[PDB]
């Protein structure tokens, strides 16, 4: 991913402030919710009857964690997105068989999360920086899919 | 397809725009324009640039759409037919913009509407949008 | 959404296929699994075997389906509400695989009714297995 | 792309059947009726307004012959597509941005196209392998943006 020094400055700014015990949970909350079908990857996550179930289940809130931090591992190396995700690219297509669509559905409910906590922080150049590092992180986890 | 539950909350979100149509829709292509530069090749002749009249007069268009769309939620083709005929037949705007405009609708909304922006609102609201998308880029006159 | 144009083609195409519905349900599951492997993992328990009994009986009743949805392509979320519930409430079918079988059914027609399947009624068939997908993905009740 | 012996014995025994001066052409039209939108990158063709006058632009049956040209020369180098395509990716990526999903709608209309012709004989293994193909195809296209 090519960020400006002063994309990567925004970008590096507003994640310093992202709560690392919630902000991943609310997004993998949400893509259960919003895009249901995605649930059938976590059978053994227990209740995901209700929206309300998704977003207070236990196990949900600790594998968002997980996935911020892989995010987070991301914006630390922006030049290497596809050496640091191999290990996860391998898991998700070929052990779990996720299409790729799903990696660009939640990369886009995390930017969706931001501007919800941010507000009018999260101006439109920063969002436009945001999605360059999403769709970065999408193609490195669809990396053996290409 | 939409839910009753769907129409419900979208009803009730949307209907928070009021007279912020204008100013939401605008920030939202604002926001499609700079996040994804491809889109801005439909609009050749547009002054596209941040604070542009131009861009929030057609903010108010589209949003305005959207709030027909509410209004005919249970009988949308036949309502946004017009629409239809000119982003499929006349402009052929390939799908997948609508996808990236839906999610900077999105995005408006949660900027700008915190409280309403619950999991099952947001899933509601992009039902709704995607319901819309797949009008807009379709021809069935 | 449909064309009345698109209404017509797709009930002309699929009464031309009449008694070989089954038959051709079976071969588009049979080409999906082989074609698209991922697929299989949502019939973990089948016998997916070439001449399969178990997917000559689950084609016909995809078949029978799609009979059904043509019977009511004006109506099809009420007539198909049971379907929708199924894939898209207990299996959770990922949308992509839709497309896959789709793509299958229209190439087990265009391999058994070349006559048949021009360019306009490709078209229409597309469009009708894209709006039977969307209602089999969709959660609305 | 990797294909069985008998992947590739079937995949060229058909392939040598194939009318390389309608082919093309078809599988481009068709790509026009059933997906319109794509007509807006042809706007230069003329006449598109019809499924006949589609199928019977001989600006759509002379490109079709590029096309069919490109698929031909991609048979023949399964296990380097991402360098054989890589002009051609730079022109549909960087300078026309055809989104990527285009790509895989013309390589199943290509396949829709094979299966009319020759029936019986596209049979699902025969498929399974052309499948692996067109996707090589539009995974190398899609190169640059991945
Ligand atoms: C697009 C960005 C994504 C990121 C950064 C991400 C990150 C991660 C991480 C860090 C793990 C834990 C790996 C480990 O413990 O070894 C994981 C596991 C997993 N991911 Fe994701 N993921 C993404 C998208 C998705 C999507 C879209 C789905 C499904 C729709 C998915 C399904 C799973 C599953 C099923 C697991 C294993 C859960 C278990 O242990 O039972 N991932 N992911
Ligand atoms: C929810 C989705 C959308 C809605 C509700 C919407 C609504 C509208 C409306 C109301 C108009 C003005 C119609 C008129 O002047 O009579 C318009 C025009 C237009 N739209 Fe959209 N639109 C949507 C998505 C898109 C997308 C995704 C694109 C391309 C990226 C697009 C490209 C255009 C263009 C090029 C025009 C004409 C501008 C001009 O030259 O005057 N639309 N749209
Ligand atoms: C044109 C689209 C489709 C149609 C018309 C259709 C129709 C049907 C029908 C009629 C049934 C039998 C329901 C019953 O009698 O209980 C069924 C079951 C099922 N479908 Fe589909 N389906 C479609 C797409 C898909 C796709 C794309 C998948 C996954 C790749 C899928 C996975 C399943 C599964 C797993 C079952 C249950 C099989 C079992 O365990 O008995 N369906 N479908
Ligand atoms: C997926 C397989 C595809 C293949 C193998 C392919 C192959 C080709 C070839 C060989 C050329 C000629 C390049 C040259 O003259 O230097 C070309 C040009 C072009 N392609 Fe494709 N293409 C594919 C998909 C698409 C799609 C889906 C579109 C969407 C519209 C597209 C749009 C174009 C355009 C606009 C041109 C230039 C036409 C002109 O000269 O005005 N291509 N393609």
């Amino acid at each position: 991913v090519h960020l400006t020094p002063e994309e990567k400055s925004a970008v590096t700014a507003l994640w310093g402030k992202v709560n690392v015990d919630e902000v991943g949970g609310e997004a993998l909350g949400r893509l259960l919710v919003v895009y249901p079908w995605t649930q059938r990857f976590f059978e053994s996550f227990g209740d995901l009857s209700t929206p309300d179930a998704v977003m207070g289940n236990p196990k949900v809130k600790a594998h968002g964690k997980k996935v911020l931090g892989a995010f987070s591992d991301g914006l630390a190396h922006l030049d290497n997105l596809k050496g640091t995700f191999a290990t996860l690219s391998e898991l998700h297509c070929d052990k779990l068989h996720v299409d790729p669509e799903n990696f660009r559905l939640l990369g886009n409910v995390l930017v969706c999360v931001l501007a919800h906590h941010f507000g009018k922080e999260f101006t439109p150049p920063v969002q436009a920086a945001y999605q360059k590092v999403v769709a970065g992180v999408a193609n490195a986890l669809a990396h053996k899919y290409h | 397809v939409l839910s009753p539950a769907d129409k419900t909350n979208v009803k009730a979100a949307w209907g928070k725009v009021g007279a912020h149509a204008g100013e939401y829709g605008a920030e939202a292509l604002e926001r499609m324009f700079l996040s994804f530069p491809t889109t801005k090749t439909y609009f050749p002749h547009f002054d596209l640039s941040h604070g542009s009249a131009q861009v929030k007069g057609h903010g108010k268009k589209v949003a305005d759409a959207l709030t027909n769309a509410v209004a005919h939620v249970d009988d949308m083709p036949n309502a946004l037919s017009a629409l239809s005929d000119l982003h499929a037949h006349k402009l052929r705007v390939d799908p997948v913009n609508f996808k990236l405009l839906s999610h900077c609708l999105l995005v408006t909304l949660a900027a700008h509407l915190p409280a309403e922006f619950t999991p099952a609102v947001h899933a509601s609201l992009d039902k709704f949008l995607a319901s819309v998308s797949t009008v807009l880029t379709s021809k069935y006159r």
